[PDB]
Formats: structure tokens, sequence, C-alpha cells
């Protein structure tokens, strides 16, 4: 029997580990308040307007 | 191989080639470590490349 020596080859074709698409953070409110190092307990107050009753 | 000519036992014995190999392999971790105190460096070691470096 013919015995030959060779390698073991590696490849990359295309298989990636399918994994999901990034949608949310685009939709939705980032960043109005960056001032969270300047407010005790880490928070920013928000203020809301008054409103009347006649 | 041989064989003797004009016989009439016609076979013929087939070579073989057989290609062999060996493993060479990186296995050891050779270091010289070493650690100083504070104090050690700062009073015990008056020149840092003669006293530590070379040796």
């Amino acid at each position: 029997a013919h015995i030959f020596v060779k390698p073991e080859l590696v490849a990359e074709i295309g298989v990636k580990q399918l994994q999901r698409e990034i949608v949310l953070p685009g939709l939705v409110w980032t960043n109005p308040l960056t001032d969270f190092g300047g407010s005790k307990n880490d928070t920013i107050t928000v203020r809301v307007p008054a409103i009347t009753t006649a | 191989n041989r064989r003797d000519l004009r016989d009439p036992d016609r076979t013929v014995i087939a070579s073989e080639l057989v290609e062999h190999s060996f493993g060479v392999t990186l296995d050891k971790h050779v270091y010289a470590a070493l650690k100083f105190t504070d104090e050690q460096r700062t009073l015990d070691i008056r020149d840092y490349t003669k006293q530590v470096l070379m040796p």
C-alpha cells in the first residue's frame, strides 16, 4: 500500500454563524440628558410644566 | 525486483512508495522571574542593569 503524508487543510467558505440584526437602538430616544455625573444619585430631574383649569 | 530472462513465470512484484513523517512540537517555556519590594528597589538595588538584568 502506498502511504502519503498530507496536511489537514482548513478553509472558510462563508458559513458565518448566523445571528440577529440590530434595529431597536435607532428607534428609541437616546441621550436627552447627559449630566448624571453632576446630579446626586445619578438622577436628573425632568420638569413637566403646569396646566390650569378655568 | 528481478526475474530470470525467458522465464515462463511472468509475474512482476509491484513495489510500494511509503512517505514517512515526524512531528516537531513547541512545548517548553523557559523563564527567569524576579520580584523586589519597593524598599529593596529603592535601597538595596544600586545599579539595576548590572545587578538584575545581566544575571
